[PDB]
């Protein structure tokens, strides 16, 4: 057990994590060594690109925040989701016809079809 | 010797022939 | 179509890959294979794409000159699998 | 940068039947793919094989990616031989 | 013809010179190269030009235009060719499990 | 102030296949799409040149964001010449380290 191997299950315990496989150990460390070394992907990147010597730590910072989006994409958020709802949530409910048997959407979004094959010749 | 002169005779036509007038485009 | 034609040139051929373990991998993306001809030709396929990584991790091996017996040591597969879109990157050395 | 294929470009492209007089942001276009080109198998031929550029490692590239540049590089390749047997 | 013979001369005699592309590959290791490289990579040029004008006439003839060939032709010529992975991109870490 | 308007829309539809028509349910999607990746390219293109300490856009960081992600090269532009390319600047510590893994393996 390395130094980050001890501090790996420490994390997990720090959350609902009591009983976990002995592999997930083994997960999370090749995990956090193919984040950091693709940040520090990105930040050897940006570096050449201001045309500096070394690695600064605002290269660091944007190859951070530059791929929070590609990598890491979020759900989303709450502002977005009430916004989206509320306008769906203003319009009535449609009334139901009496007798229409199997009440489904039309035939271009539902998946019956006469579903073909192959002669087998 | 007879290499040297006559590998530029390949090419010096290839300045005659093709491209007399530059154009450009929109 | 190319995609039939090809179909009479797999009559003859049979893949390493069974029919069992491909039909189970196509049941848990979502069908049940009816047909044994779409079988035999998405396990071409999958057997076609490990052709090919293992034939680069050995020219990867054979240019690097240990012309008796050929590892498929990771050193060798990591650059191979990056020309397609496995990008592994195993650690070493833990502190 | 200046443009060091630009009367070389413009009789390569009438070899394969563009015109004899090109426009001038046709070949602004095809100097730049050769340029990236010779760089994009560069860059991918210093990692493999060794950290040079013998040209083991330049055929590699041309298997499994577009037959029509192996079957013309194992053309150039005999034919340097044969124009040294002539001498 | 009168013009195919005049074509088929400019195919074969055209070529990138050996002089600046060994100056363009040594801007590039650092070093040195060979000759045989040069000679290879002055080769594989050629046929990736006819690889683009061969199908940028392609996108010509598909559409109403003529043969003059303007850059409309050209940069859907990379575009199609990049979809059949034919122009090499060693700067874009492609992911295809998702 | 709008930079795409349905009749460029149209002929990059009629390009492709002459006998093909879009719904204005797709319509209205596809300029939506354009706009939004409009903002994409210059929202992480913007900050690439205020690293480089400077407050012009120049084309050498929106080549360097299309490039990345989105799989792009723009022919007609042409750049600088690249540099020699620095291969490996493995370091002495990781030289002494991976020298330890092989001391266990062999001997």
């Amino acid at each position: 057990m390395p130094k980050d191997a001890q501090m790996m299950a420490q994390i997990l315990k720090d959350m609902g994590i009591t009983e976990y496989e002995p592999r997930v150990i083994n997960q999370m460390l090749e995990f956090a060594f193919r984040y950091v070394t693709t940040i520090l992907d990105d930040a050897k990147i940006y570096s050449s690109h201001a045309k500096k010597a070394t690695v600064d730590a605002d290269d660091v910072r944007l190859a951070i925040q530059c791929r929070a989006d590609q990598s890491f994409t979020s759900p989303p958020p709450r502002d977005f989701l009430l916004d989206i709802a509320r306008q769906r949530n203003q319009t009535p409910l449609p009334l139901i016809k009496p007798y229409s048997g199997p009440r489904l959407p039309p035939d271009r979004y539902c998946l019956t079809a006469p579903n073909y094959r192959l002669k087998s010749l | 010797v007879n290499l040297s002169e006559e590998s530029a005779r390949i090419l010096a036509t290839n300045s005659e022939l093709v491209g007399t007038l530059t154009r450009s485009c929109k | 179509t190319p995609l039939v034609d090809f179909l009479m040139q797999l009559e003859d051929y049979t893949p390493t890959i069974p029919d069992a373990v491909t039909g189970y991998y196509l049941n848990r993306a979502g069908f049940e294979a009816s047909d044994p001809r779409i079988i035999r030709l998405i396990s071409l396929a999958a057997q076609k794409f490990i052709s090919d990584i293992a034939n680069d991790a050995l020219q990867h091996c054979k240019m690097k000159g240990k012309d008796r017996k050929y590892t498929l040591t990771m050193e060798d597969l990591t650059p191979a699998l990056s020309e397609y879109g496995i990008n592994v990157k195993k650690p070493h050395y833990f502190t | 940068r200046k443009r060091l294929f630009s009367k070389e470009l413009r009789c390569m492209m009438y070899g394969f039947g563009d015109d004899q007089n090109p426009y001038t942001e046709s070949v602004d276009i095809l100097e730049d793919l050769v340029i990236e080109f010779i760089t994009e198998m560069t860059h991918k031929a210093m990692s493999i094989g060794r950290q040079g550029r013998v040209q083991v490692e330049d055929i590699v590239f041309l298997i499994r990616k577009d037959p029509r540049k192996f079957a013309r590089v194992k053309d150039l390749l005999t034919m340097n031989e044969e124009l040294k047997r002539a001498r | 013809s009168e013009e195919q013979l005049n074509r088929y001369e400019m195919y074969r005699r055209s070529a990138f010179p050996k002089a600046a592309i060994k100056r363009l590959i040594q801007s590039i290791t650092g070093t040195s190269v060979s000759q045989n490289v040069v000679i290879a990579m002055s080769g594989i040029s050629k046929v990736f030009v006819g690889e683009v004008v061969e199908e940028a006439l392609d996108v010509c003839e598909k559409w109403g235009e003529m043969p003059p060939l303007q850059p409309k032709h050209m940069r859907e010529a990379v575009r199609r060719l990049k979809s059949k992975g034919q122009i090499p991109n060693s700067k874009h870490k492609k992911i295809i499990f998702f | 102030n709008q930079v795409l308007t349905k009749k460029k829309l149209q002929d990059l539809v009629r390009e492709v296949d002459p006998n093909e028509q879009l719904d204005e349910d797709v319509e209205e999607m596809l300029l939506q799409i354009a706009d939004d990746f409009i903002e994409s390219v210059v929202t992480a293109a913007c900050q690439l040149a205020r690293h480089r300490k400077s407050s012009t856009l120049e084309v050498k960081d929106v080549q360097l964001h299309l490039e990345r992600q989105w799989n792009m090269w723009i022919p007609g532009f042409g750049s600088e010449e690249i540099r020699p390319y620095k291969k490996a600047c493995t370091t002495e510590a990781h030289k002494q380290r991976m020298a330890l893994i092989r001391k266990t393996t062999k001997k």
